[PDB]
């Protein structure tokens, strides 16, 4: 739902890197130049920013209150 | 009080279907919530640690705990009479283990040797002398194994690659493939061990172990194999991969050609069909002696092509070294897996026409070609026709239907038998009689 | 439910020893060392400096349950060298080794440091 | 005397499991019958019905 | 390929031979034999044995 | 017709445009056996070998011939039909968010994923399925070996530093309903803490845990055999107020109070538990591969490739040539290789163009082994391991068949009042059956005294 | 003009215009 | 003195309601309300 | 809830995602499952063999 | 959009390089 | 009789990771000094969280459980804390822990990124990696919301959670070229060169070694950002050489005691 | 009650005393879903009370 | 009443878990939980000794 704050298999943290990996994403680069721009080495944690599903959003649409 | 360590307990699983599916149990409690059991007593129980279901039934009488402790128990519950041979044998990744630990080619260092020492609960505390002294001291996996059966037992069996062009000719006291299991005084000379000789089978080293040595020694021998064989593994290590799967890219024309010359013999066998030459066989009509060649042909050309696939694997590939230990799989997988799955039967027969005269509508009306009537060319690593994908569909859900069938016919068959002879004894008179007192046999089995 | 916690495999329990001396009586100079909440990690590097040792015959290490954190070291040395000393040198040596390696570590890293 | 099982709880556990569901057809014939030809995938069954997915019971 | 032993196969066979007559072994052979009132219901039949 | 469709979207195109136009048609059952159906468009009409020259017809693509839980499954051709048919039907048991909104939903046995990550390559099928948007499982680092002995009959080997890290970590939610309603002229029930005094029925438990108005409040802990509503219904009063089941263990996450159809005070809570993967938690992949977690070790111990990668999970080797899954095998390898490139991959059951050799090729490319399989260490001595165990990221599920929801024992409990016999069923606290097989082996061991403890003793003791 | 060899991306262009256009549970 | 203060369904107004009174929102009029977090140590181990 | 853009379903506690489809009967999610049969109207012409006819014209 | 770009280059690649197709683990049906 | 003399030499110092290669050395030793780095590392990390309004749409745990992975920095905290189990006082005394606060909530239109920024730590050199980047992403809060909590931090190592656990992945490798023959290769040529391989392109693996053994251990430890590499590797050997010191301590009493 | 353990393994965690006797007392966690037996004296009583009420 | 409470009944102490492996356990042994062992009895007659 949420982007996890450690890769499960390495541990790197990887949750301070989403909304960077979108912006690289948007910006010009693609998947496989922007994850070894960020950083990512090893395939492990290459597929958090990969498999990772946002579904917050949706939940945010249900707004409680206004 | 509660239930504590070293209490008898009767660890049974649902469906109870024989004598060995119901022995008890030493308590051993553990952290975690989840039952656990030897994997060797994982046989008679047919369990598989897939989210099965083991029912725990705890007697409150020292009568019955006493009672229990001496009828119905691991260890003496070894031999079934049915067959007369061990229940509990080693079938899993441990028999593959044991037999490359036991090969000609293993060699192991002063500090492996120590550190498998230590998982054996009957050594006599005294290193055994290395196997070759200089250039260093070098050990051999038989050499270690043989502290690991109890005393002096003595059997012969034979190994699962074992030529039958061996026994005849001369080398047969000294084989070159290490085959021709040979123990004496509870020390293996030759052979590689397999189910053969480890498994469930009659004659078996645990079975002479049972008959000559007493329960609770086959009991120590049981969880010596295992303690030293899956801890030896963690050097050794076993996997199954692509690499394992893959043809040295001649099998692959090899394959292809024999495919190709079935096509045509069944194209050439279906043109003399028409044109009204093959004579009907003895015994049966012109479509069934015709079926009955197709078929004969089909099976020809994929038993060539198994056994080219199999003469063109290697000693390191990972699926004939299970099949060859017997542990899990067979020669049939591995050739359906890489060089041909095979033809697609349904009730006992090739695939049907389902349409009018036809089996599926791709295909032309009047097309009783191999691969137009379930004959699977390609293989599982090469990925299937949608074809084909469909005929074998069909022929697994046929499997299925059978079992179903099965599971539910077999347990009223086994309610009539047990129904019928529930009160038959061997009474004190040495005879065989039942509730009337009416003698059935004098003595029991004749 | 059932889950043990996390403290349990380290932290000693009231009542429960550290190390425990137990001779066995099959060979002379032979005894069992058992540890009690320790892992591989106190184990091997044990197991490889015995071995290092001539006078000691046998030495390794074993995990009765990979669940209970417990491990039994067998030690056999020659009639003329018990093992309890055996086992004091062992530990002694690897920790003025661990303390050297250190040392070194931590110079060669202050030298890399604009150097 | 009427049939049974035609309105069954929507099984919410998964969204696939919700798909299979509101897709899933059901035959008339009795339940556990010694008979084995309606149960067999039979060739019509090309492309309408999936060939693999299905119970493995005794349905 | 299977494998059982014979003592089993010929217990059967004389038991399914003792009275002379081939006794079925469904609830048409067994519970014709003078065992009791309390062996037949359990097999099958209930009621009518009762 | 193409060019005219991949607008669409924007301007106004659709399908009834393609009926229309007469390109597509809708051939019942009926009438496809009249009719020469072909394949492929480009494979099957080039010129060859004069085989019929005369289609009708043709396909769209052969793979639409799955349903629904067979479409997920990569390559399921790779693979033998029962195992097929095993995944499709253990798929629908996949946890996981089952729908967007259900926090707002109150049914009952609901359970959701934390981190439900998405299958690293993906069938051009489940684009339309919506799988991607709401998955069920998570991308794990599997090697295919056998470690230490504790996944060698159809088991697993879990890190337990994954797991702290909150690896297949889900919830699990238990909602319940209960009004008031007038039961008779003098019978009436009504909301209200049942005090030590007045309330002559009343059970052993603590009642102040909730407010005054008899509804638990959110974010309260609670336990088994724990009251969750204060009602009590006037003969004074009798505590006929329902309990939580025992071994659930679960927090209150909110309470909604209501009125039915009737008018009466209609009340929902919902109890959520979050359920730490732990030893006996079945799981399963895309191929039939189901399992539960024998054991699980912290990463310290588990084995490690040459850079800090540690499997995540460790199926029995032998499970891939009896089963003959080798669709599991392409699925690991194609996902090793989009993790190394950096994109989804594509799974589509017939393509005749997703091999392995050009799959091996492509991963050769980035310094691992052609056919995927690594050099690992043993993670207690740190000795390799001989053999060259396979290792590389594959997509797992969750079931919901957890260990402590079947968990059960029994001591002397309650006792049914037709026939003084135990009670039936994990919930109601009852006893196992005894059958009459378990009695016929009884027999065959002869163990006459245990058999009579089993039937009289320990089942319904009476003179 | 006839889509010869470039037919795999256009294959399926008309599936998701079916499914657009038609949900799964169409049918009910 | 706590009079049992209740969230609305879609309002997500605070609420009075009392015993033996209907279940309705101040204002709109719905039939939908929910409780308010409570007052307790809620303590975790973030674990 | 037909041809409702996203927004209101968002608003309405509800996701457009829901394949929909089926009946609410006291708050339950109620599908009716798709039985089939034979076609009626068509002449069918079986062998039933376990009888005393040989062939029977069932319409 | 750039998904569908990607597949539209592969697709014209695939068609550009038709030099030889010599590969073991893959096999069609030929009927007749 | 007696241990070794061991030398090492660091090919890369930078502020993420350090490649250092030990020589002369037991390979038991290299494999324990490795499970060190990652288990027994003693570390500050969130291990306490006390909510008290959360109207986000997460579960109440999983808050907690997300604090629970974000990093902290104890470059010279972690050394002088001391673990809360053998504390002698009541309560999360700051002389033995380290006191967090969040308080968040969105008032404006758009919605909120309640980052790792928000953990508005008492003490000023334990906070959240952001000194010198995103930060650590905990929830996305919208207007209406709010997340109120404080929680506190203590010192563990990763033997009990995974919280406490520095490295993010430990690269060890010994004998690159297979001389050693420690793994068989059934191909050797289909297989690439490692990148400690001092081997040729021509060669595939070296030769043959029978009197040879395990040295040149290769490591790459990669810090998560809490503990620098060198630090990770120093605490490391301290709490390895204290173990051995308190092994040799009990050892002594039960031998005099006997 | 609610209490909170000050000394032993399990300092920090809060939980509501389930079965209390002369010596011991059960208390079941609030975070972990497992009730434990501590002894009374590692129990501190901490209480939530709401003040004011006008 | 005979199929049902007189041939197979429903007995007490009795349990129902799921299974996995471990090798490190003898043939003779069973690795059952604190749970199940807790809640389940044993009568036994007390003795001086
Ligand atoms: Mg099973
Ligand atoms: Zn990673
Ligand atoms: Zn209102
Ligand atoms: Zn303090």
């Amino acid at each position: 739902m949420i982007i996890p704050v450690r890769c499960f298999t390495c541990g790197k943290i990887v949750g301070n890197k989403w909304e960077a990996y979108l912006g690289l994403l948007q910006a010009e680069y693609t998947e496989g130049d922007a994850l070894d721009a960020l950083g990512l080495k090893r395939y492990c944690c290459r597929r958090m920013l990969l498999a990772h599903v946002d579904l917050i959003e949706k939940l945010l649409n249900y707004a409680p209150l206004e | 009080r509660h239930m504590c360590d070293g209490d008898i307990v009767i660890f049974n699983r649902q469906p109870t279907l024989h004598k060995m599916s119901m022995m008890g149990h030493r308590v051993r409690i553990l952290p975690w919530s989840t039952f656990r059991l030897n994997l060797s007593v994982t046989t008679p129980y047919n369990a598989d640690f897939d989210g099965d279901e083991m029912n725990l039934h705890l007697p409150q009488s020292l009568e019955t705990r006493a009672e229990i402790q001496e009828l119905a128990m691991v260890p003496r519950m070894i031999v079934t009479p049915q067959s007369n041979r061990p229940v509990m044998g080693i079938v899993q990744d441990t028999l593959t283990a044991v037999r490359k630990f036991t090969k000609r080619d293993v060699f192991l260092e002063r500090g492996e040797v120590m550190n498998l020492l230590m998982f054996l609960s009957t050594w006599d505390g005294k290193v055994p002398q290395p196997a070759i002294l200089k250039p260093r001291p070098l050990w051999t996996g038989k050499q270690i194994f043989s502290l690991i059966i109890p005393g002096h037992i003595n059997c012969i069996r034979t190994h699962s690659t074992h030529p039958d062009d061996e026994d005849s000719g001369p080398y047969k006291h000294i084989s070159p493939g290490d085959t021709k299991v040979v123990v004496e005084n509870g020390e293996l000379i030759m052979g590689i061990l397999c189910k053969k000789s480890l498994g469930t089978s009659a004659g078996s080293l645990v079975h002479i172990s049972y008959l000559e040595m007493g329960h609770d020694i086959t009991r120590l021998f049981y969880s010596n194999i295992q303690t030293v064989i899956n801890n030896w593994l963690l050097i050794e290590g076993h996997t199954i991969g692509i690499g394992d799967s893959i043809a040295d890219s001649k099998t692959y024309q090899d394959i292809q050609n024999t495919i190709k010359k079935a096509k045509q013999d069944v194209i050439e066998v279906i043109e003399k069909a028409h044109n009204n030459e093959l004579e009907p066989t003895p015994g049966n009509t012109l479509r069934q002696t015709f079926e009955n060649q197709v078929n004969r042909i089909l099976n020809d050309a994929r038993d060539k092509t198994g056994s080219s696939a199999q003469k063109s694997l290697s000693e390191y590939n990972n699926f004939k070294s299970m099949v060859v230990s017997g542990a899990k799989g067979s020669k049939i997988n591995i050739s359906q897996v890489i060089a041909v799955v095979g033809q697609q039967n349904v009730e006992g027969k090739r695939i049907p026409f389902g349409f009018k005269h036809r089996t599926l509508p791709h295909f032309i009306k009047d097309d009783y070609g191999p691969e137009s009537r379930g004959f699977v060319e390609n293989s599982y690593l090469a990925g299937l026709t949608p074809t084909e994908f469909f005929f074998h569909a069909m022929g697994g859900r046929e499997g299925l239907i059978d079992t179903a069938v099965k599971t539910a016919e077999t347990g009223y068959i086994q309610r009539r038998l047990i129904k019928s002879m529930e009160s038959v004894m061997v009474k004190y008179d040495a005879t065989v009689r039942n509730s009337i007192n009416q003698v059935v046999q004098l003595r029991y089995g004749e | 439910m059932n889950a043990p916690p996390a403290f349990e495999s380290f932290l000693l329990f009231e009542g429960e020893k550290k190390i425990t001396i137990n001779k066995d009586t099959k060979v002379p100079n032979a005894c069992l060392f058992t540890i009690n909440k320790e892992d591989h990690t106190l184990g091997n590097i044990i197991k490889s400096q015995l071995l290092k040792d001539p006078q000691v015959l046998f030495a390794g290490y074993k995990v009765p349950h990979p669940l209970e954190h417990k491990i039994i070291i067998r030690v056999q040395t020659t009639p003329d060298y018990s093992p309890q000393e055996a086992f004091t040198n062992a530990i002694t040596d690897l920790i003025s080794e661990l303390s050297l390696l250190e040392e070194r570590f931590r110079v060669a890293i202050k030298d890399k440091q604009e150097g | 005397q009427a049939r049974a099982g035609v309105s069954q709880v929507l099984n919410r556990l998964t969204f696939a499991s919700t798909l299979s569901h509101l897709r899933r057809l059901n035959s008339p014939i009795g339940r556990d019958g010694k008979l084995a030809k309606p149960r067999q995938l039979h060739n019509t069954l090309w492309g309408m019905v999936c060939p693999a997915e299905t119970p493995e019971g005794h349905a | 390929g299977s494998y059982v032993n014979y003592r089993h196969l010929a217990l059967l066979c004389d038991t399914m031979t003792c009275r002379g007559h081939l006794m079925a072994i469904t609830r048409h052979g067994v519970n014709r034999q003078d065992t009791g009132p309390l062996m037949k219901c359990s097999f099958e039949e209930t009621v009518d044995v009762l | 017709h193409i060019d005219q469709l991949k607008e669409r979207e924007y301007n106004n195109y659709s399908w009834q445009d393609l009926v229309a136009s007469g390109v597509v048609e809708y051939i019942d059952t009926l009438e496809e056996e009249t009719v020469m159906l072909a394949m492929t468009p480009d494979d099957l009409q080039e010129k060859e070998v004069a085989y019929c020259s005369t289609y009708t017809h043709c396909e769209i693509h052969p793979s639409m011939i799955l349903g629904v839980c067979a479409s997920i499954i990569p390559f399921p051709d790779h693979n033998q039909s029962p195992r097929n048919t095993y995944q499709s039907a253990m798929g629908k048991q996949a946890m996981g968010v089952y729908i967007t909104n259900f926090h707002v939903r109150m049914d009952t046995l609901a359970h959701v994923l934390y981190y439900p990550q998405k299958p690293l390559v993906t069938t051009r099928s489940m684009e339309y399925l919506r799988f991607r948007e709401l998955p069920a499982g998570i991308n794990s680092i599997v090697a295919i070996a056998s470690y230490t002995g504790y996944n060698q009959e159809d088991s697993v080997i879990m890190n337990r530093s994954a797991v702290d890290r909150g690896f297949f970590r889900s919830v699990f939610y238990r909602s319940y309903k209960e009004q008031e309603s007038k039961k008779g002229f003098d019978q009436e029930e009504v909301f209200e803490k049942p005090t030590r005094e007045t309330c002559q029925g009343m059970r052993h438990a603590i009642y102040d845990k909730l407010d005054d108005d008899g509804l638990i409040a959110p974010g309260v802990r609670v336990s088994g055999d724990d009251v969750i509503i204060g009602k009590t219904v006037t003969l004074t009063k009798r505590d006929c107020s329902t309990f939580l089941r025992t071994s659930e263990t679960g927090i209150v996450d909110q309470v909604m109070v209501t009125l039915n159809q009737e008018g009466y005070k209609f009340c929902k809570i919902r109890v959520r538990s979050v359920r730490i993967p732990q030893i006996g938690d079945k799981f399963a992949s895309r191929h039939g591969q189901k399992g539960t977690c024998g054991i699980q070790y912290r990463q310290e111990d588990m084995p490690f490739t040459c850079e800090g990668i540690t499997p995540d999970i460790i199926i029995n080797p032998h499970a891939i040539p009896s089963r003959m899954t080798i669709g599991h095998l392409i699925e690991c390898l194609q996902g090793k290789v989009s993790a190394n490139k950096g994109e989804i991959g594509d799974a589509t059951p017939f393509n005749d163009a997703v091999n392995v050799q050009k799959i091996s090729n492509l991963l050769s490319d980035y310094g691992y082994h052609l056919r995927g399989n690594e050099v690992l260490y043993n993670g207690f001595t740190g000795r390799k391991i001989t053999s060259q165990i396979f290792i590389g990221p594959t997509y797992y599920q969750r079931l919901k068949h957890m260990v402590d929801d079947k968990i059960h024992s029994r001591a002397r409990g309650p006792i049914q009042i037709l026939n003084r016999q135990p009670m039936e069923g994990r919930s109601r606290d009852g006893g196992l059956r005894f059958g009459e097989m378990e009695r016929d082996c009884q027999i065959a061991h002869g163990a006459a005294q245990f058999l009579r403890e089993r039937l009289f003793e320990a089942s319904d003791p009476y003179q | 003009e006839i889509t010869p060899d470039l037919w795999q991306e256009a294959c399926w262009i008309v599936i998701s215009s079916y499914f657009d256009e038609k949900g799964l549970v169409r049918q009910q | 003195q706590q009079p049992m203060i209740y969230i609305c369904g879609e309002c997500h107004t605070e609420n009075e309601i009392k015993s033996r009174d209907p279940i309705r929102c101040r204002e709109c009029g719905y039939r939908i309300m929910y409780k308010k977090r409570t007052k307790r140590l809620v303590v975790f181990d973030a674990r | 809830l037909n041809g409702l853009t996203d927004r209101d379903l968002c608003e309405l506690n509800e996701c457009p995602l829901d394949p929909g489809g089926y009946f609410i009967i006291n708050g339950s999610e109620k599908v009716l499952i798709a039985q089939e049969k034979m076609a009626t109207n068509t002449v069918y012409v079986f062998a039933k063999k376990d009888s005393k006819y040989a062939y029977t014209g069932e319409c | 959009e750039w998904n569908i770009v990607e597949s539209e280059k592969a697709l014209v690649a695939e068609s550009h390089n038709m030099k030889n197709q010599q590969m073991d683990p893959f096999t069609r049906r030929q009927c007749k | 009789p007696y241990a070794n003399q061991p030398t090492v030499r660091i090919t890369e110092l930078t502020d993420e990771n350090v490649k250092f290669i030990i020589e002369n050395t037991d390979l038991a030793v290299a494999n324990s000094i490795r499970r060190v780095f990652i288990a027994e590392v003693p570390i500050i990390a969130i291990d306490w969280v006390q909510i008290d309004a959360n109207s986000s749409v997460l579960h109440d745990e999983f808050i907690a459980h997300r604090l629970g992975l974000i990093p902290l920095t104890s470059d010279d905290i972690v050394d002088k804390l001391q673990y809360s189990r053998d504390c002698t006082c009541e309560e999360f005394c700051p002389e033995c822990s380290v006191e967090f606060t969040l308080d968040v909530r969105c008032n404006e239109d758009q919605t909120r990124h309640v980052t790792s920024r928000d953990l508005i730590s008492n003490s000023p050199r334990v906070i959240p990696v952001t000194s010198r980047q995103d930060d650590i992403l905990i929830v996305k809060l919208r207007k209406g919301q709010e997340l109120r909590l404080r929680a506190y931090a203590k010192k563990g190592f990763g033997k009990e959670h995974a919280k406490w656990n520095p490295t993010a992945g430990v690269a060890f490798e010994y004998d690159p070229d297979n001389a050693l023959r420690h793994t068989v290769y059934p191909k050797p040529e289909e297989w690439p060169k490692s990148e400690y391989s001092e081997l040729d392109e021509d060669e595939s693996q070296a030769p043959y070694d029978p009197n040879g053994k395990p040295e040149r251990f290769y490591y790459n430890v990669e810090s998560c950002g809490s503990l620098r590499p060198e630090t990770i590797v120093l605490s490391a050997l301290s709490g390895l050489k204290k173990k051995l010191s308190d092994l040799q301590t009990q050892l002594s009493h039960e031998i005099q005691s006997d | 009650q609610t209490v909170r353990i000050s000394q032993g393994p399990y300092k920090g965690y809060i939980g509501v005393v389930k079965d209390a006797t002369e010596s011991t007392a059960r208390v079941e966690l609030h975070s972990t879903c497992q009730t434990i037996s501590v002894d009374r004296q590692r129990l501190t009583t901490v209480g939530s009370r709401r003040p004011g009420g006008m | 009443r005979v199929r049902g409470n007189l041939m197979g009944k429903r007995v007490d102490f009795s349990a129902r878990t799921v299974i996995t492996p471990d090798p490190n356990l003898s043939i003779d042994q069973v690795g059952v939980p604190r749970s199940i062992a807790a809640n389940m009895t044993f009568a036994e007659i007390v003795t001086p000794f």
